């Protein structure tokens, strides 16, 4: 697929970390420069909880992108459709359910 | 069943939902609901609510703490009730615990008016003693915003205000009678005062749904007369003679 | 009423602001506030203030501690009141609870005197038993500064109202104005609102003292006008002509 | 735009290190001298907290400037009109409300 | 001005970590000497707690000296007058209060 179709946890991280170019030296005068053009594509550090069944299917689309191939997503925070991938998504199973915590980093291409 | 009244609380009865429709639209309604006979007691829900910290440096007065509202739970709702374990309704009670999906139930107070909440059985007790009835005690976590009785009132405010006057003379030692109709097409909800307009030749008394007049000193005296926050008003002009 | 005096408490009313403006400014007045009827029981919040360290290495007699007044907060006021749900003041309240947000609301003893805090609900629930009225029971949250009864301590009573009128014709196109001499000695803290009679000849606008009479139709109407909860009224009278 | 408007609830952390130059001469004996030729510059560990719908106005203006740019504040701290530039801050989503964390650098450009 | 004339909380570090000069190979004879002549100046790790608007005349005062340019100051400690520099002072801006937050080296120059 191309859509990441599941709800994530409340608790959920925004890291932005804008890339510029900036010169300093010791503490005189300083100049910045905005760098690249696609500004900042920032962080999502995203947390789930699925049933003990969902795992799998949820495990089989990450392992399926597979750190490559992003996907697309929409995330809660500004409600816009953008392309993320992820690369880590490790997992804790409890008796009944399970919690994935994931990272999405935001794509261009 | 008046709603508009306090009410014992004797008569209150307890359903849970077991259709597919929509609980919360017609509870009143009592088709798809499997009553819970023989409660023994019962406790409602607590409609409480977590604070979130209001306080900015930049704010002035900082002498204060301030606070804001944040989310909302619906509490647990408690009963216990005659242990009857071939009773279809505790069946379907033990199952809804073992089960654990968020179901609705209702409750229905001697007003006509119900209180409909949706949650999960968290607990289930009992307890055994001679000479006292063995009692099963339940316990529903309830989950998301419930549907509390006041959700289901109405308020009518047709503009039905009128007033009559007694308009005729009154004399020391007598009284005369002011009415006030609270019909804007009958269905009314709100609250009137009426008062003189000198309080040196005559006096008023609001009760009853009327008003006494009085007329302690003779001359034209004039009674304004204004229903709930000034909606509407009317004015009567009373007479009262020397004889 | 003898606030130099203790009083016994029987008669206290709790309110809770509907109106727009600012409820500190003048309390005492009932004209946009609603009343919550069968008041069970009340405690009103306690105004309390956390502490700060101040001893210091540098000063002499460290064997007693020190410390210093933090920021204060304006507690919890909590009432338990018969249930009611299809009457105005407790459908507001639920509205209030669900909205979430920071409404005013006084509380009014037998002395002349009033507490008015800033909060929202925090709690609703209810009691349900045989042979006993139904009670919801309520838990606001205070915000910011209260204006505790003893902020009020002059209150020069008015006791005294006239209204003059313009009691002249009105042409279409063209307003009137009414004067309210409000001025016992001229010291008052107190308002007043004033309303038509009719709605329809003509209508009234009140703002600052300024009472504007537009004669939308031809006739005679009549504009009660009404100060404060009700102690004090009086009746105008303005002709309209049709050209 | 060029002001920044939204209030920091909890107490900020405002960290000074001026630059200074150091020689360490014998016994115990020492030379210190200012470095730089202006002042210290200041820095406010700042958070705020927002309902779910002004976190998107939040983040718009913080990455309207990107880690470069520079914009105006006012610090409850000495209440003097500064200018700013924020390069990090990091979101965290709640149910109902947005906590944001940022490090504001007055410059003095 | 030339002494810090505030008051101290109680709880207040002071290291000592005196600069001697040491000889041992592995695990063998060991030397020590004195090394310098002014022994161990120390070092006071101190926080204050202050109201909001002495805030600005403590941090004027600190940035002014600004890193070089000791003070005079009576430690708690020893009662002993001593000369000493401060080179971070970061501060925490509560809703009434400010604490800070310093360090205090002890000088001879």
């Amino acid at each position: 697929m191309k859509t990441f179709r599941w709800k994530v946890k409340p608790g959920m991280d925004v890291a932005s970390v804008p890339s510029v170019r900036k010169v300093r030296f010791g503490d005189g005068y300083s100049q910045r420069a905005p760098a690249g053009l696609n500004a900042n594509l920032k962080t999502y550090s995203v947390t789930l909880s699925v049933p003990r069944e969902e795992a799998t299917v949820l495990e089989s689309f990450l392992e399926e992108h597979g750190g490559w191939k992003s996907f697309l997503w929409t995330p809660p925070y500004e409600w816009r459709q953008i392309k993320v991938t992820c690369a880590k998504w490790s997992s804790r199973v409890s008796m009944l359910r399970v919690e994935f915590s994931a990272e999405f980093e935001q794509v261009v291409n | 069943p008046n709603p508009t009244m306090p009410v014992k609380g004797a008569g209150t009865t307890l359903w849970v939902y077991k259709g597919s429709g929509d609980p919360y639209a017609n509870p009143l309604s009592d088709v798809d609901w499997s009553r819970l006979a023989k409660v023994k007691d019962l406790t409602p829900g607590e409609l409480t609510a977590e604070s979130y910290d209001d306080s900015y440096l930049d704010d002035e007065d900082a002498d204060w703490t301030a606070t804001g509202q944040g989310q909302k739970s619906a509490g647990d709702t408690s009963f216990t009730l005659a242990w009857m374990p071939g009773e279809q309704g505790q069946q379907a009670l033990l199952a809804w615990f073992n089960e654990g999906d968020t179901r609705a139930y209702k409750i229905r107070f001697p007003n006509g008016t119900v209180d409909v909440f949706r949650g999960w059985v968290s607990s289930i007790g009992k307890a055994v003693t001679a000479k006292e009835v063995i009692t099963r005690t339940v316990k529903v976590t309830n989950v998301g915003r419930p549907s509390m009785a006041e959700d289901r009132s109405t308020v009518t405010a047709a503009t039905g205000m009128t007033v009559t006057p007694a308009s005729t003379s009154v004399v020391k030692g007598q009284s005369t009678t002011l009415t006030v109709a609270f019909q804007p097409e009958g269905v009314t909800d709100k609250s009137f005062r009426a008062v003189s307009a000198d309080k040196t030749k005559a006096t008023v008394s609001v009760s009853g749904m009327t008003i006494t007049v009085n007329g302690v000193a003779a001359g034209k005296v004039n009674i304004p007369v204004v229903s709930g926050n000034g909606e509407f008003a009317a004015v009567a002009e009373i007479t009262v003679t020397a004889s």
